[PDB]
Parts: structure tokens; C-alpha cells; sequence
């Protein structure tokens, strides 16, 4: 009822047998191309207003 | 260059996970496998064995 850990959710999935890669897991930094600033290499208004 | 065909089965796996496992088998984290040393041919059978 309060599980927030994606690891616990994946363990639950293994318990129940459902496939897991059909679900978005986490918004954390572990996702590709994330950072505290992350303002570089992106269209930061000098190129394109996003 | 390698081509791989696979069916999901009953538990989906991210392709990047399999790719990482294979490319690190190229250096061979696992015991008993030297890897791709000088003068070492490669076969799809060995890659499938590493995956298994």
C-alpha cells in the first residue's frame, strides 16, 4: 500500500510472474541523460526555445 | 557485427540489459572465460552460451 521502491515493485513482479519491461519504473537520475543542471547539450534558447 | 532474434516469453527484458551483458562478456567478467584475446575467433554459439 505504500511501496515506493522500484526494486520492491520488481520483486513483487517476480513473485506474481508478470512481465516488467512494459512499465515506466522511476524518474530518478539513473535514467539516461539526467543531472542537477543538465542545461548543456540541449536547446537552451540560444538555439531553439523548447 | 551480430544479429539476434529472440521471443520475449513471459517476462520482458530491456534490450540494453542484454547488450550490456554481451559487451561485458567481450571483456568477460565471468570466471572461466578469457574473452576476446588476440587470435580468438568468435561464434554465435559462444555468445548464446554467455547469454544462457
Amino acid at each position: 500500500l505504500k511501496t515506493a521502491n522500484p526494486f520492491g515493485l520488481m520483486v513483487w513482479c517476480i513473485i506474481l510472474g508478470t512481465p516488467s519491461k512494459g512499465f515506466g519504473l522511476y524518474p530518478k537520475n539513473s535514467s539516461w541523460a539526467f543531472g542537477r543542471l543538465r542545461q548543456n547539450f540541449i536547446y537552451s534558447g540560444t538555439q531553439v526555445p523548447p | 557485427y551480430v544479429n539476434v532474434t529472440v521471443q520475449q516469453g513471459s517476462s520482458s527484458v530491456a534490450p540494453e540489459a542484454i547488450q550490456n551483458a554481451v559487451v561485458n562478456y567481450a571483456q568477460g567478467k565471468v570466471e572461466g572465460e578469457e574473452g576476446l584475446v588476440v587470435g580468438a575467433s568468435l561464434s554465435a554459439f559462444e555468445v548464446a552460451g554467455a547469454i544462457a
